[PDB]
């Protein structure tokens, strides 16, 4: 999951 | 500029994020957005014009920020949905299973349901704890944008997601999406802000  | 949830703004003429919600802090106008979008005193522009600067943020740990705007900005109780608008009525927190939509400048307006609360995202920078997960899709640029129910209850701001190489998770089925938002209520009390409603 990454920022956006 | 008219400040509507979901619209694009830039940070120090480089990054892009989306407006979360119009808020006031006494006589000061602002909007809430994601903490990872800027640092304190970063300049926010909407459509090439300076609209205000980041007043405070917490990222990582949490992912929240609010931008203090100049008095020339027009705050509105609305979240963009295409050419239409969803009216912000309050901030009752919806429960798991509830339907929810989100608005941002990359994928527009997407809906899905809340699947889990108090999720930890382990970003490269550090963990962000206490996020709520929905399966509405989102893409790079949507960060900071509004999560709202159709009934107008504001839920939080877009934090992050399991994005694919195309920059969003819209091409994988809903069952496989993890799109995470920061709850609005702790941001409102942490900064003494009040939601603009209509």
């Amino acid at each position: 999951a990454a920022p956006l | 500029a008219n400040i509507v949830g979901g619209i694009e703004y830039s940070i120090n003429n480089a990054s892009l994020c989306s407006v979360g919600f119009s808020v006031t802090r006494g006589a000061t106008k602002g909007f809430v957005t994601a903490g990872h979008c800027g640092t304190v005193n970063a300049t926010a522009r909407i459509g090439g014009a300076v609209v205000g600067t980041f007043a405070a943020r917490v990222f990582p740990g949490n992912d929240r920020a609010w931008v203090s705007l100049t008095s020339a900005q027009t705050l509105l109780p609305r979240v963009a949905n295409g050419s239409s608008f969803v009216t912000v009525r309050g901030s009752t927190e919806a429960a798991v299973g509830a339907a929810v939509c989100r608005s941002g400048r990359t994928t527009g307006y997407q809906c899905g349901t809340i699947t889990a609360k108090n999720v930890t995202a382990n970003y490269a920078e550090g963990a962000v704890r206490g996020l709520t997960q929905g399966n509405a899709c989102a893409g790079r640029g949507d960060s900071g944008g509004s999560w709202i129910t159709s009934a107008g209850q504001a839920q939080g701001v877009m934090s992050g997601g399991n994005v694919q190489s195309n920059g969003n998770n819209c091409g994988i089925p809903a069952s496989q999406r993890s799109s995470l938002f920061e709850r609005l209520q702790p941001i409102l009390s942490q900064y003494g802000l009040s939601l603009v409603t209509g």
